[PDB]
């Protein structure tokens, strides 16, 4: 029994012309795209899901997997990569055991490596719900990370 | 406005009064552009609009203005009654701004412009080193312009050219003003522009679409972006008379979706033309229907390729094919299509305006007109510029940009991105062209530029492009496909300290088939970082093969 | 058009498409991997390299023109071309022996001739998708990313179920979220695998079953398909041959088969019971129009997509499946022999029969269903000249058919079948047959009493969406699965094109003109089978007819975070929406976690992520052991826990 | 089992047998024998593609009358090589 997944599609009128417009926007109700959301858009367009699953695995905006409560945004543009952008995407891992595209058990993280963020004024550059921290560094990085940890934990 | 273009004269007359009004009197900018919002520019617009209410002495008026090329120099903002340019504004010294300049009007020595090159600080922009040193064609009313106000663009003299092309001209002589300026395509290729218009209208075809390219080109560089920030009215006016010229009566926007304002600012642009008539079905009353829609970008570095970028709009994987049939033939749905970038569409407006002989006063006689740019990697001052075709790597480096960080020096430069050239300092007083610098292997490229710094090591450049270029190949190719991931893997192995002359060999070797049998220009360019790195840093692949790295980033070898 | 090709004068032809194409017609060839099968494309393999004016450019997209000077062999190119080979040798699962492409695979040869010895390439890791829960097996690191199958599942056969999905390197073709191909809207016709030019789509062998039971002390019966016989003499590269079957029959007796039997038989009952079940519904004018059943792909596709068509399909099961019921229900009580003691194996062209042999409603008929290739590989092991068999006919009393029951093998058969079974019981005064399209014939049908009818013949799927979307004029409806009905099926030996299916078509007519009775009442085995067995019209329904059930996914495929494989547990699921993240969801399913992590030593307690559950405005939500809460909370869940 | 980079390919008798019974897979463990691989001649060594056959050894033997090559070992470790595994280029 799906009301906004249908409200999209009438509004797009069901053409596949608006397919990864009609995806941007279940993406940012349900913040990823289950299987189940797609299969009824699939349905309800007469489009095979198989058609749905390459375009959803070809773009970069479309993630398969729930978004990390905390999402984190390492731009890995020229400027930010020669920058040290590698040393913080090592921090990254070795605070919060992940890599680039996958999420931690609690959903707490998740990590995407994108390109130019428009600020290479401060590269290296990372950003966490639209939060940028640049000119950041491994110390730095895991300093931050440590922060919103215990920010996080203390819930009250 | 709506019926006539004296209506229309008249709006614009009585708008340049009222800005001329406001002008006069005291004003905020401030500069909301990406890299100014990341250092908290719009926590600045919000300090502003509670100080200046809470006082409650609103005739001041708070604007928001687009990128004045001065992204580094924090967060901008600029008092239009006494001009004084403000750098590094943060969100707790507005309260000190408002009281001793928007009320009073004493200069603020503390937070000003300070100047790489002469080490002084002067109280305007327009009066600094750099300001001057560039060449501004495009980029108008630096921190003065409102991007979110097409009352502030009609104003500006905005919209006249497209309503002098539309009442007085007619497509032919459109195009053919368009060929004989010289324009040529800003999105990297530089193709005269004119000649594809003429491929476009020529094409058999009732129906017929005209498509805006927002993409970089490049994932360090943000020129399309930044002047979708600044101006997007130039390009909707740049759109629409293509349009118009090439008799299409829709048109596509491709504006990436990971870049939020470009999309608000150009669908607010869209909306508010439609609303004053300057799009929708009868436009100025002359028999012209022309409407405008944006389509979101999912990611993908492969769309910027025409077919990929027509396979995209259409709602399928941005998969490119085989050139011919072109597009400007069978593009979107089978009908003509005109493809351009984002700076053509800017560009065509002030041609427009200008004519032939004015607009080919600036820049070369094959390469007329400008290029912005967005300069980036350690340096005194970064962001995006605007030169001349005729301005060499070291004017730009030093003269503009202000040189390097004390503590840094010069290594090499990348100008294009992967698809770019990797240039050391024999090429850095060659002046830029599409001609000039075309045969010395070496490319202006979409824009982008980043400097290289003697602690950089270059087989890590290079295997940073491999490895974004085998993220990015849609796979439909086994040269690009295959070859790409194994070129990383070999480079990778270089940077590991483990690698061989026979790996040098097949580098070398698998190059040149990757560049020859690729399909589309992704993977064609996806070895131009290897093949550049090797002719003129092979020493330093060398030294990796012998485990010496002599800059010394890359950790596969140290204290043992 | 004259050209120049290394030199020499070539006069190549008037209008040509491409330089590949036309050097191909005049005779001169340029190894390429794109054109290898009927639904194949240009573009991807760019090893078709020729060289003209200077610079290097892929000949299946040059244009011809006159005079046009081409090398089509330099070093430059010869390095290019074995540097794109080893590329694609790299990451390619290099295991021929166990391939099925084996001896006819266009990149074993070209490893062969290339003389490609060593990689000198990193053989790098993929995900690779390992399907292997259906007849139809997927094995993706086989896969060279032609596309044809992808083209074949969605412009030939109207499924679409294969798609390209993700880009660069892991670029790969699967189902959506690589589910297993059983559990999709597969209908298993076999036409991707027919079409695959590689080992990554195969039929399941089970050759090792059939061995295992002829070494056993069951009786095992063995019954051929009409079609299998018209292809199988490609496998051993001879001309076609009439009489296969009874040579067929002569060999499988050898390798140790008590008895052999005719699908033909069970064609020919299938198409009297079919004819008067619709005789029935015309004089009734109910569930109407009428769609054949036997085309076990057809009959999953219609459960997939036409769940409303379901009761117009006709309850009448095919024929291997009546014949298989026949022998086991009746067969078996006249040898006076337990049902369990009779082992059936079935030799079909088709893949999707290999489903129809393993569904609920057939459950333990059809012991075992080989392929036409299977059977080509059960006599290739032997050695044994099948040319130089004698033949012996078929085993009574299911040996013998009509000519109309051996029509079944091909587009047609089973409608010709019903129109002669009820021209014999009630005349034809005359048939009149358009072609509306090139897979699509429709017939119009006059009865001598005065009562008419429409049928229509449609073979590949694909086709039916639009006649059902716009022809609604029809009584019977003949769908086949694939082109040209059973000759081109998906077990069918390879290479199975268009051209190889019509010469198989023209053999099984062939076969069929020398069948001396001509409709399914001259059978005299088939009308005492009636009288005897199925005199009544309960046992006649219990062993002849069956029912469809309409097949709809059911997906769950709920984030999984704590799962457990099995036991009773809670299953908590935690609402991971935006409205339900905008306040609490994230921090309560961080809370319960780490509950899980403190408290929870065994599987009692499964901690689940699930997506918007359409109970936004409710504050976040915790689905409890499928119950709604609303206002949930880690203390809300935990009292609930309790 | 690796046909593509074999000299044998298209032309081997097992790999026709292999194809012709159907053999799509194998329930028999694939254990790990001491393959001996030589690059050091032109003719060149691979011990993982041998049937022991035995039709080298007899015509370097009986034929040639050099007889460097023979059955070393015995049992699953059983082998046709040189002499103490010696490089081919170093034998006589
Ligand atoms: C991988 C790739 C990325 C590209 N990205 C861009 C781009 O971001 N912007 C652009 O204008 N052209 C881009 N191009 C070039 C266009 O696809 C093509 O040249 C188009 O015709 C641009 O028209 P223009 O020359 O009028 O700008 C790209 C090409 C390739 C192969
Ligand atoms: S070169 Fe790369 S991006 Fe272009 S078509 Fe081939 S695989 Fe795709
Ligand atoms: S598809 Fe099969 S036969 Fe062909 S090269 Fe691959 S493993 Fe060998
Ligand atoms: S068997 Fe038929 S329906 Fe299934 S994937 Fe292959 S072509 Fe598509
Ligand atoms: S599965 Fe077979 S037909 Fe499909 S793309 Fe791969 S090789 Fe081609
Ligand atoms: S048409 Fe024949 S071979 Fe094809 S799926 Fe149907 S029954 Fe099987
Ligand atoms: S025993 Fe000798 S001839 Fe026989 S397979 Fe082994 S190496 Fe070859
Ligand atoms: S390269 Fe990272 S923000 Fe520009
Ligand atoms: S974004 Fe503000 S100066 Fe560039
Ligand atoms: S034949 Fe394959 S790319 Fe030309
Ligand atoms: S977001 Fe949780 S019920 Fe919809
Ligand atoms: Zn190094």
């Amino acid at each position: 029994h799906f009301e906004k997944v249908e409200e999209i599609l009438k509004k797009y009128g069901y053409k596949r012309e608006n397919l990864i417009k009609i995806l941007l926007e279940i993406q940012e109700i349900y913040r990823y795209l289950p299987e189940d959301v797609i299969n009824y858009v699939s349905t309800a367009m007469g489009i095979p899901p198989a058609k749905i699953y390459g375009v959803a695995t070809f773009y970069a905006q479309f993630s398969l997997k729930p978004k990390g409560k905390y999402t984190i945004m390492v731009c890995d543009g020229t400027a930010c990569h020669m920058a040290g952008s590698p040393e913080v995407l090592k921090a990254i891992e070795e605070e919060t055991g992940l890599t680039p595209g996958n999420v931690t058990e609690d959903l707490m993280f998740s990590l995407d490596q994108v390109g130019c963020l428009g600020a290479c004024a401060l590269a290296p550059v990372m950003v966490i719900n639209g939060e940028v921290y640049g000119n950041l560094t491994a110390d730095k990085v895991k300093e931050i990370l440590r922060k919103i940890k215990e920010k996080e934990r203390e819930s009250a | 406005m709506f019926k006539n273009a004296k209506e229309f004269v008249q709006y614009a007359n009585k708008l340049k009064t009222l800005r001329e009004k406001k002008l006069n009197g005291v004003s905020i900018y401030v500069c909301v552009g990406t890299g100014c919002t990341a250092k908290g520019a719009l926590k600045v617009y919000s300090a502003f609009e509670e100080e200046l209410k809470k006082r409650n002495l609103l005739k001041v008026t708070l604007n928001r203005t687009g990128c004045c090329g001065r992204c580094s120099s924090g967060p901008l903002v600029k008092i239009m009654p006494y001009r004084f340019f403000y750098s590094n504004v943060a969100p707790e010294d507005v309260p000190e701004i408002v009281d001793r300049t928007v009320l009073k009007g004493e200069p603020i020595e503390r937070l000003f412009l300070t100047d790489p090159l002469t080490g002084e600080k002067v109280p305007r922009i327009e009066d600094t080193t750099l300001f001057k040193n560039q060449d501004f064609y495009i980029m108008e009313a630096i921190g003065e312009s409102e991007c979110d106000s097409i009352e502030d663009y009609i104003a500006r003299s905005g919209y006249e050219s497209l309503v002098k092309a539309l009442t007085s001209m007619t497509p032919e002589e459109i195009i053919e003003t368009v060929k004989a300026s010289g324009l040529r395509g800003r999105g990297g290729g530089g193709f005269p522009t004119g000649l594809k218009w003429e491929f476009t209208r020529k094409a058999q075809g009732d129906i017929k679409f005209v498509v805006c390219n927002g993409d970089e080109g490049d994932p360090g560089a943000f020129m399309n972006r930044t002047l979708l920030e600044r101006d997007p009215h130039l390009v909707l006016e740049g759109m629409i008379i293509a349009g118009y010229a090439v008799g299409a009566q829709k048109g596509y926007a491709y504006i990436r979706a990971e870049y939020p304002f470009a999309v608000k600012m150009f669908k607010k642009a869209i909306e508010d033309a439609r609303k004053l008539g300057l799009l929708g079905e009868n436009i100025l009353g002359t028999g012209f229907s022309f409407d405008l829609e944006v389509k979101e970008g999912a990611g993908a570095f492969v769309c910027g390729e025409e077919t990929a970028l027509l396979a995209s709009i259409e709602g399928k994987r941005g998969m490119p094919r085989p050139k011919p049939p072109f597009p400007a033939q069978s593009g979107l749905w089978g009908k003509p299509t005109l493809i351009n970038n984002v700076e053509t569409y800017a560009n065509i407006p002030r041609i427009l305006r200008d004519g032939v002989e004015n607009y080919r006063k600036r820049g070369t006689e094959n390469s007329p007109g400008t290029k912005m740019f967005s300069v980036a990697g350690p340096l005194k001052a970064t962001g995006i510029i605007e030169v001349e075709f005729g301005t060499t790597l070291r004017d730009i480096i030093y003269n503009i940009c202000g040189g390097f960080v004390e503590g840094e020096e010069f290594k090499a430069v990348q100008i294009g991105g992967p698809s770019g050239a990797c240039l050391s300092e024999d090429f850095i007083d060659m002046p830029l062209d599409y001609d000039t610098l075309k045969k010395a292997d070496a490319m202006v490229g979409s824009g982008g530029i980043v400097v290289i710094t003697k602690k950089t090591c270059m087989v890590e450049v290079a295997r940073f492009f491999l490895d974004f270029t085998k993220r990015e190949s849609c796979g439909k190719c086994v040269p690009c496909r295959e070859g790409t991931m194994q070129a990383y893997n070999i480079l990778e192995k270089f940077t590991h300290g483990k690698a061989t002359y026979e790996d040098l060999k097949t580098l070398e070797h698998l190059s040149k088939t990757i560049k020859t049998a690729s399909l589309c220009g992704l993977g064609k360019t996806a070895p131009n970082p290897i093949l550049s790195t090797l002719k003129l840093f092979r020493e330093e692949y060398i030294a990796h093969i012998e485990g010496e790295c002599p800059s010394g980033m890359c950790t596969a070898f140290k204290k043992y | 058009m004259k050209i120049y090709v290394d030199g020499r004068e070539v006069i190549i032809n008037d209008n040509e498409r491409n330089l590949l194409e036309a050097l191909k017609n005049v005779g001169i060839e340029i190894p390429n991997l794109c054109y290898l099968s009927e639904a194949s494309i240009y573009g991807a393999c760019r090893m078709c390299l020729v060289e003209i004016n200077g610079q290097i450019t892929t000949s299946c997209t040059l244009k011809p023109y006159e005079g046009m000077k081409v090398k089509t062999n330099t070093p430059e190119i010869y390095e290019m071309r074995r540097n794109i080979l080893e590329l694609i040798l790299a990451t390619h699962n290099r295991d021929c022996t166990t391939c099925d492409r084996n001896g006819s695979c266009k990149l074993q040869k070209y490893a062969e001739d290339f003389g490609i010895r060593k990689i000198r390439f990193e053989a790098l890791k993929k995900e690779h998708v390992r399907d292997e829960s259906a007849p139809v097996v997927r094995d993706t690191s086989k896969c060279i990313l032609c596309g044809d199958c992808v083209r074949v599942c969605e412009e030939i056969q109207g499924v679409g179920v294969i798609e390209f999905a993700k880009r660069g390197f892991e670029s790969v073709v699967t189902t959506a979220f690589d589910t297993p191909l059983i559990e999709t809207e597969c209908v298993l016709c076999g036409q991707c695998v027919a079409y695959c030019p590689t080992g990554a789509l195969s039929i399941r062998n089970d050759i090792d079953k059939l061995i295992e039971a002829l070494e056993s002390d069951k009786i095992v019966i063995g019954m051929i398909a009409p079609a299998v016989r018209a292809a199988i003499q490609e496998e051993f590269g001879i001309d076609e041959d009439v009489a296969m079957a009874e040579k067929l029959v002569s060999f499988l007796k050898t390798i140790g088969f008590d008895k052999v039997f005719d699908v033909s038989f069970g064609a020919d009952l299938v198409a009297y019971e079919e004819a008067h079940e619709f005789y029935e519904r015309l004089k009734k004018g109910e569930r109407l129009p009428q769609f054949t059943s036997c085309c076990p792909a057809w009959v999953k596709h219609a459960e997939h997509t036409y769940p409303q068509y379901l009761q117009n399909l006709s309850s009448v099961k095919s024929p291997q499946q009546a014949l298989g019921t026949v022998i086991k229900k009746i067969y078996a009580r006249k040898l006076g022999v337990p049902e369990e003691k009779i082992f059936l194996v079935s030799f079909m062209p088709c893949t999707a029969k290999k489903f129809e042999a393993e569904r609920e409603e057939h459950e333990g008929i059809v012991d075992i269903v080989l392929t036409t290739r299977e059977l080509a590989q059960l006599i290739k092991m032997s050695r044994i000249d099948i040319n130089r068999v004698e033949p012996q006919p078929f085993d009574r009393p299911y040996g013998v058919s009509s000519q109309a029951g051996l029509g079944f093998g091909k587009a047609g058969g089973v409608f010709s079948c019903v129109l002669s079974v009820l021209n014999e019981e009630i005349g034809i005064e005359k048939v009149d047959v358009k072609s509306p399209e090139d897979g699509i014939r429709v017939a119009e049908v006059t009865l001598k009493d005065g009562t008419s009818f429409k049928g229509a013949v449609i073979y590949g799927l694909g086709k039916v969406k639009k006649f059902l979307e716009e022809r609604k004029d029809v009584e019977i409806i003949e769908v086949m699965a694939c082109n040209y009905g059973c000759v081109g099926g998906g077990g069918q030996p390879y290479p199975n094109d268009s051209r190889i299916r019509e010469h198989r078509a023209k053999v099984l007519r062939d076969t069929m003109g020398i069948k001396s009775l001509l409709t399914p009442v001259e059978n005299l085995f088939l009308m005492k089978l009636y009288e005897e067995d199925l005199k009544d019209e309960h046992t006649r329904h219990e062993i002849l007819h069956t029912t469809y059930r309409p097949r709809r996914r059911y997906p769950e495929k709920d984030v999984e975070i704590l799962p457990v494989p099995n036991g009773e547990k809670r299953t908590v699921k935690v609402c991971l929406g935006t409205s339900c993240y905008t306040k609490g969801s994230y921090e309560i399913l961080k809370k319960l976690v780490d509950y899980v992590k403190e408290n929870d030593m065994e599987g009692k307690i499964e901690v689940l992520g699930t997506f918007c559950v359409e109970n936004c405005g409710a504050s976040p939500n915790v689905i409890v052991d499928d119950k709604i809460i609303g206002g949930a909370t880690f203390e809300k869940v935990l009292e609930e826990l309790s």
